[PDB]
RNA sequence: AUGGUGAACUAUGCCUGAAUAGGGUGAAGCCAGAGGAAACUCUGGUGGAGGCUCGGUUCUGACGUGCAAAUCGAUC
C-alpha cells in the first residue's frame, strides 16, 4: 500500500478480504453477499382487495 | 523381422507428408499404447517431418487452396503428438527400462524439435516437458540433460526481443516456487546465455512486370515498409517490457536462493548478479552491495571462505562493470579474512561437483566471480583492489604485504607462486 | 452481410429484449393470453 | 505435480486483486489508515450501478457499459504517489539511460552557447 | 494583457520542372607480349571509373609532487 504504520514501521499491508472487496467495488459485483439480487416481488399492498 | 515391414510403411509414409492429411493423423494413430516399436521408430521419424512441415507465423488463431483442413490436420495432430509425449517423459524412475528408454528418446525427440518449433502456440508444453527433466535433484543417469541445457542457452542467445525468454522463465519459476530451489547450477548458466538482458553494442537482368503488376510491386513495398518501421516500435516497446519483467523473475530467483544457501550455488547466483547487475534501476545498486556487506557479516559470527571471497570479488566486478556512468568494508573484508584463507586446507580445488557443462564460450566468457579454486579469487580479488576500482592507499599496500608474508607460511606451492607474482605487480606499482 | 444503422439498432435491441435479468413487474407483460381466447 | 496446478489459482487470483488505477489506490488508503472500515465501503458499493448481470451479455454491449460505468470518486496525492512506485518497473533506470541523460543535457547546455 | 495581420527567420521535407558543363591525370575490366614449374608480376595497348584534381564537450583517466614552458590516450 506504498505508507508506513502506526504500530510499526513495517510497510502496511491488507488483508485477502479487504482487497477482494476494493476490486468488487470498481466492477460493482455485489458488496454485502447472503442477498439475492433478484427477489421475488412480495406485492405487500396488492394482496388485500379494496371495496 | 516385423519391425522391417512397419520401418518400410513409416518410410512411405514420410515420402508422402514430405512431397497428405489423412497420412499424418495416421502417423498419430501409430503411437497410441501397448506397442514399444511403433512407439519409438515413428515418433523419432516424424520428427524431420515437422522439422520441413511447420510454418512459424504462430499457426491455429482460427477459393481453390483450403489452407484451413490442412491446418486444422497439423494442430489437431500436434496436439495428440506433444500429450503423448507428455505421457511418455512422466514416468518416474522405477519403471520398465522399456518405458525409460521411451522417455529418453521422447525429451531427445522434443529437444530436437524446439530448435526448429517454438514458433506457434503450442510451445509451452515442450518447454514443461524439457525443464521438468532438467530440475531434478539427482541427475547421474540421464545423458540428454547436457544436451537440453545447450539448447535453452542457444534458444535464449537468438531470443532478441524477449517473448522466447520470458514464456520460458515464467514455467521455470513455477517449478523453482513448488520445488525449494533444489537446482543443478548449470541452471543458473543457462540463466546467464541471456542475451535479452545485457547490449554489449541490376537493369539488364529484369523479369518483365506489367503496368498493375508494377503498381502492385510499389504499393507491396510502401506496405513492407510501414512494416519494418512499426515492428520496430514494437520489439523497441516489447524489449523493454521483457527486461522489465525478466529482471523481476532472475533477481527473485536469485534472492530466494540466497535465503536457502546452497552451498555450490552461490558462484552461479553472484555470476547473474555482477553480470544482470546495472541494468537494474540504479536505486539497487546500493542495495545489491548493502545486501553484499549482510553477506559479509552473517561470516562473522563464526564453505563461508567461498561465500565472503565470492562478495569482495563480486562487489569490485559490479562497480568495474559500470561502463556508461561515472568500498571500505569490502576492503576491509579481505584484511579480516587473510588469516582464515590461508587457515584452511581447501584454497586448491577443482569445483566441477554437481555442474555438468561448462556453459557456452568459457574461452571469451571470463567468469569474472568464480573462475576457478580459490586462488583465483584471492588474485583477482587483489586484481579488483589496486588495478581496478582505484582504492590506492600506499598504507594498505604495506598492510596487505605483510600480511600476505604472514601467509605464506600456510599457503600450497602454486598459491604462494601466485602471491609472490602479485608482491611483483606491488613492486611495479608501490616502491616501497 | 452489411446492414444499416436503425436495423442493426433494432436487432440488437431484440436481443437485449431477452439476455437481460429483466424486473418482474415487467415480464409480467409476455406471459400474455393465448390464441383462442 | 498438483501444486503446480493449485498455486496457480493463486496466482492469477493475485492478478485480478492487485491495484492497478488511482481510484482504487485511495479506497486501500482509506481502509489502511483508519478513515473506513469494511462496514462503510459495503454502505458505499451500492452505486447506481450495482444489481446488473454481466456473464449473459454480449460483449459489443458490454464493452460500451464498462467504458460508461465509472464513478468518480474523489482521489488524494498520496495515492498517487505509491500507485506511480507501483508501476515502475527495473529497467526504468538503468546505468545507461542516466548516462543518456546526462548526454542529453550537455549537448542543451552546449546549444546555450552557440548562440 | 485582449484581439487581429503577416512570416524562408531557421531545421526537415515532398511533388513537378530546368540545370548538374569543361581541361588534366587514367580505376575496374579486356587484348597483345615477357619473366614465373605454379601463383602472380612487369612492358605495351585499349577501356572511361574516382567526396581524384584544376580553373569542443567529456573521462568524476594518466601527473591536482607531469611523456608536457604549449601533455597523452580515446569518446562523440
Amino acid at each position: 500500500t506504498g505508507l508506513l504504520d502506526k504500530n510499526s514501521g513495517s510497510s502496511l499491508n491488507l488483508t485477502k478480504e479487504e482487497l477482494e472487496l476494493i476490486s468488487k467495488i470498481q466492477r460493482n459485483e455485489q458488496t454485502d453477499d447472503s442477498i439475492n439480487p433478484y427477489e421475488p416481488l412480495i406485492d405487500w399492498f396488492t394482496r388485500h382487495e379494496e371495496v | 523381422e516385423k519391425i522391417l515391414q512397419l520401418k518400410e510403411d513409416i518410410a512411405d509414409l514420410v515420402t508422402k507428408v514430405m512431397e497428405n492429411t489423412a497420412a499424418l493423423g495416421r502417423l498419430c494413430k501409430m503411437v497410441e499404447s501397448k506397442n514399444p516399436n511403433t512407439c519409438k521408430f515413428s515418433m523419432l521419424a516424424l520428427v524431420p517431418v515437422f522439422k520441413s512441415i511447420i510454418p512459424g507465423y504462430r499457426i491455429r488463431p482460427l477459393e481453390v487452396s483450403k489452407l484451413r483442413n490442412f491446418e486444422q490436420a497439423l494442430v489437431y495432430n500436434y496436439k495428440n503428438y506433444v500429450g503423448r509425449l507428455q505421457s511418455l517423459s512422466k514416468t518416474p524412475s522405477n519403471a520398465a527400462p522399456i518405458q525409460v528408454s521411451l522417455g529418453i528418446l521422447a525429451t531427445q525427440a522434443a529437444k530436437e524439435l524446439i530448435s526448429t518449433a517454438s514458433h506457434f502456440n503450442f510451445r509451452t508444453d515442450i518447454f514443461t516437458l524439457l525443464l521438468r527433466r532438467i530440475c531434478k535433484p539427482r541427475i547421474s543417469t540421464d545423458p540428454t540433460s547436457i544436451q537440453i541445457i545447450q539448447t535453452f542457452e542457444t534458444l535464449l542467445n537468438e531470443d532478441e526481443e524477449g517473448s522466447i525468454s520470458f514464456e520460458i522463465l515464467r514455467i521455470f519459476n513455477k517449478i523453482l516456487k513448488t520445488r525449494n530451489f533444489n537446482i543443478e547450477e548449470s541452471v543458473l548458466n543457462m540463466l546467464l546465455s541471456l542475451d535479452v538482458l545485457h547490449d554489449y553494442d541490376k537493369k539488364k537482368d529484369r523479369v518483365h512486370l506489367s503496368k498493375k503488376q508494377r503498381k502492385a510491386r510499389k504499393e507491396m513495398q510502401q506496405i513492407e515498409e510501414e512494416m519494418r518501421n512499426a515492428e520496430q516500435a514494437v520489439s523497441a516497446e516489447e524489449r523493454e517490457r521483457n527486461q522489465s519483467e525478466i529482471l523481476k523473475i532472475v533477481f527473485t530467483i536469485y534472492l530466494n536462493i540466497l535465503k536457502n544457501n546452497a552451498k555450490t550455488l552461490i558462484g552461479s547466483v553472484l555470476e547473474g548478479l555482477t553480470k544482470f547487475g546495472n541494468m537494474a534501476n540504479f536505486d539497487l545498486l546500493g542495495d545489491f552491495l548493502e545486501v553484499m556487506k549482510e553477506l559479509i557479516s552473517d561470516t562473522e559470527f563464526d564453505a563461508e571462505v567461498r561465500k565472503a571471497l565470492l562478495c569482495i570479488v563480486s562487489a569490485f566486478s559490479l562497480i568495474s562493470n559500470t561502463q556508461y556512468m561515472k568500498l571500505s568494508k569490502f576492503v576491509d573484508g579481505l584484511y579480516a579474512l587473510l588469516p582464515y584463507i590461508c587457515l584452511d586446507a581447501d584454497i586448491e580445488l577443482s569445483y566441477r561437483s554437481l555442474r555438468l557443462a561448462d556453459p557456452l564460450n568459457n574461452e571469451i566468457i571470463k567468469p569474472s566471480v568464480n573462475v576457478s579454486t580459490k586462488a583465483e579469487l584471492l588474485l583477482k580479488a587483489l586484481d579488483h583492489v589496486f588495478f581496478r576500482s582505484k582504492s590506492g592507499t600506499k598504507e594498505r599496500a604495506t598492510a596487505f604485504t605483510k600480511r600476505l608474508y604472514m601467509c605464506i607460511s600456510h599457503t600450497p606451492e602454486k598459491t604462494s607462486i601466485a602471491i609472490l607474482k602479485f608482491i611483483d605487480k606491488l613492486m611495479n606499482r608501490y616502491p616501497e | 452481410v452489411k446492414w444499416p444503422e436503425y436495423v442493426r439498432v433494432q436487432r440488437q435491441k431484440k436481443i437485449l429484449s431477452i439476455r437481460l435479468k429483466v424486473p418482474p413487474t415487467i415480464a409480467q407483460f409476455q406471459y400474455t393470453l393465448d390464441r383462442n381466447t | 505435480s498438483e501444486e503446480e496446478k493449485n498455486q496457480t489459482k493463486k496466482e492469477k487470483h493475485s492478478r485480478d486483486i492487485d491495484i492497478a488505477t488511482v481510484e482504487a489506490m485511495t479506497l486501500a488508503h482509506q481502509l489502511a489508515l483508519g478513515q473506513k472500515n469494511k462496514h462503510d465501503l459495503v454502505d458505499e458499493g451500492f452505486n447506481r450501478y450495482t444489481f446488473r448481470d454481466t456473464e449473459n451479455l454480449p460483449d459489443w454491449f458490454l464493452e460500451d457499459e464498462k467504458e460508461h460505468s465509472k464513478i468518480n470518486k474523489p482521489i488524494t496525492k498520496e495515492a498517487a504517489m505509491a500507485i506511480k512506485e507501483k508501476i515502475k518497473a527495473m529497467n526504468a533506470r538503468p546505468i545507461k539511460k542516466v548516462a543518456e541523460a546526462k548526454a542529453r543535457k550537455r549537448m542543451r547546455a552546449v546549444a546555450r552557447l552557440e548562440k
